[PDB]
């Protein structure tokens, strides 16, 4: 995945490829590892999302297909396929 | 073949004359009916209203009836801290909603309770119909006025002559003959109505019904075509979720419009520019018209009828001749009576006259009822033809 950002805040451009592995990347607070579980998650194209994945300390998920454990992140997929 | 023909073979045809000398001379024009006028000493013309269109209309408002999505984002705070936002929210190709979603430990927030959450997505037009306002002003009338001469083809058009309720008195000049004077008034057509346009097709349907249309749109005088108003009708928010939203756009709606126009009258269309089957009436003064040809010899020769004598559907005959002994000339035509004593009915070809060798002249006339002679010609053969008008 490229990593760029939005707002000072860390974004994922996530592609195909990576679907059901674990997201990782460096960040002066250490290393953050996002849990990417979008179901939807397709080929980069036009038709992309982009939201937010937050930071869960010792919770569990709810309502979420997407998370880091150590700073929130921006994601963006497409959905074509 | 001939000119003047296309008036004869029609059905609906007046015969107009002036009761006066350089006076106006009214006539009524219709779509799929002519005119012919008449004077003393004067060509006989035929008048036709050929097409009526709007150039250029108003545009009043462009719907869009499908579009596509793209750049979905969303954006959610946790309960307590207030409404989300979206600085494309102000992008106005956008189309954004707000709502309320549930919210807690298990999605990043302290608190367990309703939080903000906002949704845009780029919206784009993909396939618009437009309506226009015709303006019974700028609305254009063609009207084709045709020498009653009889001369041949198979080059020879009638002055075509293009004209506006807003535009002055019309001087069309006849090759041959003069000019013609007239002017005409759109008199009763009706434009609070709307003509609907989905691709090359249009339609006339009244206004409020356009205006009240549930589609995207935008003011008349737009060209962006980018910020639409009231996307929302083509897009469909989902239920949210803590921190995204799905939204999806209806499909086409070209169908849901055409089958739901069965019914309003139909505008045919062409180069952009709508049709109408207009009504006009018009004065027109003939002070500027003489004879072409005059001042000729009196053919003194023979003519061979070139075929079936013909009968046209108003009280008159069409005949066909070709010389002969002479110069380009004029033709000896008279109707008399069975003694050839009185001069009887008359020619609606005036002046007729040949230009070739072998160049077939038709020549309408209008003969007597009952029994006449139609002599044509000079003294070696004077063409004695009888005829019977029932
Ligand atoms: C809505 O989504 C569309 C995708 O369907 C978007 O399009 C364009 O968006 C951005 C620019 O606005 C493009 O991304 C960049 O691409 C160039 C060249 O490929 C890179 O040089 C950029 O660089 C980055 O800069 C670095 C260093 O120089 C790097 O370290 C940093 O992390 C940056 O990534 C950047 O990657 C994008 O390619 C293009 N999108 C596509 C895929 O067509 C729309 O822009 C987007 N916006 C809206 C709402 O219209
Ligand atoms: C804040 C925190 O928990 N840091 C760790 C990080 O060091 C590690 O790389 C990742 C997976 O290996 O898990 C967590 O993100
Ligand atoms: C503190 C930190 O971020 N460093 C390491 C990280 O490099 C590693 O990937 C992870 C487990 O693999 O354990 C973290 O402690």
């Amino acid at each position: 995945f490229h990593l760029t950002t939005r707002n000072g805040e860390p974004h994922m451009i996530v592609s195909r490829q990576e679907k059901g592995k674990s997201l990782l990347f460096k960040t002066e607070d250490g290393v953050n590892m996002c849990t990417l579980m979008a179901m939807d998650l397709g080929e980069l194209c036009e038709d992309t999302i982009t939201y937010k994945c937050p930071l869960l300390r010792q919770n569990e998920p709810e309502d979420i297909d997407c998370w880091c454990n150590s700073t929130s992140t921006w994601v963006t997929y497409g959905t074509c396929t | 073949y001939f000119q003047g023909m296309r008036c004869i073979g029609m059905s609906n045809r007046d015969f107009v004359e002036g009761v006066s000398g350089g006076s106006w001379v009214d006539i009524v024009l219709e779509h799929g009916s002519c005119v012919t006028t008449m004077a003393k000493n004067k060509p006989t013309l035929d008048f036709e209203l050929i097409k009526t269109e709007a150039k250029q209309p108003a545009t009043l408002r462009k719907y869009c009836i499908e579009a596509k999505l793209t750049n979905t984002t969303t954006e959610s705070r946790c309960p307590t801290q207030g409404e989300p936002s979206l600085n494309e929210e102000q992008d106005k190709r956008f189309v954004c909603k707000h709502s309320m979603v549930d919210r807690g430990w298990g999605n990043g927030c302290g608190l367990f309770g309703k939080g903000g959450i906002v949704t845009c997505a780029m919206f784009r037009c993909k396939k618009n119909m437009e309506g226009k306002v015709v303006q019974p002003e700028n609305l254009e009338y063609t009207i084709v006025i045709t020498p009653h001469s009889g001369e041949e083809h198979a080059g020879k058009h009638g002055k075509e002559i293009k004209i506006t309720p807003q535009s002055s008195i019309t001087e069309a000049e006849l090759t041959g003959y003069g000019t013609v004077t007239m002017e005409c008034s759109p008199r009763t057509l009706d434009f609070e109505m709307v003509l609907l346009q989905m691709e090359n097709k249009a339609w006339l349907v009244h206004r409020q019904w356009f205006l009240d249309l549930p589609l995207p749109w935008l003011p008349g005088a737009d060209t962006q075509g980018s910020n639409w108003i009231q996307k929302e009708t083509l897009v469909t928010f989902k239920n949210p979720h803590a921190k995204k939203q799905d939204v999806v756009v209806l499909g086409s709606q070209e169908g849901a419009m055409h089958t739901a126009l069965t019914g309003a009258t139909e505008i045919q269309m062409s180069s952009g520019n709508l049709l109408f089957t207009g009504h006009l009436k018009c004065r027109l003064r003939m002070d500027k018209l003489q004879l072409k040809g005059m001042s000729y010899s009196m053919c003194t020769g023979k003519f061979k009828v070139v075929k079936e004598i013909a009968e046209t559907q108003h009280g008159t005959i069409v005949i066909r001749v070709q010389y002969g002994d002479g110069s380009p000339c004029k033709i000896p035509f008279e109707i008399m009576d069975l003694e050839k004593r009185h001069v009887l009915g008359r020619l609606i070809t005036v002046n007729p006259i040949v230009t070739e060798k072998d160049s077939p002249v038709n020549i309408e006339a209008e003969p007597p009822f009952g029994d006449s002679y139609i002599i044509i010609g000079v003294e070696p053969g004077q063409l004695k033809l009888n005829w019977f008008k029932k």
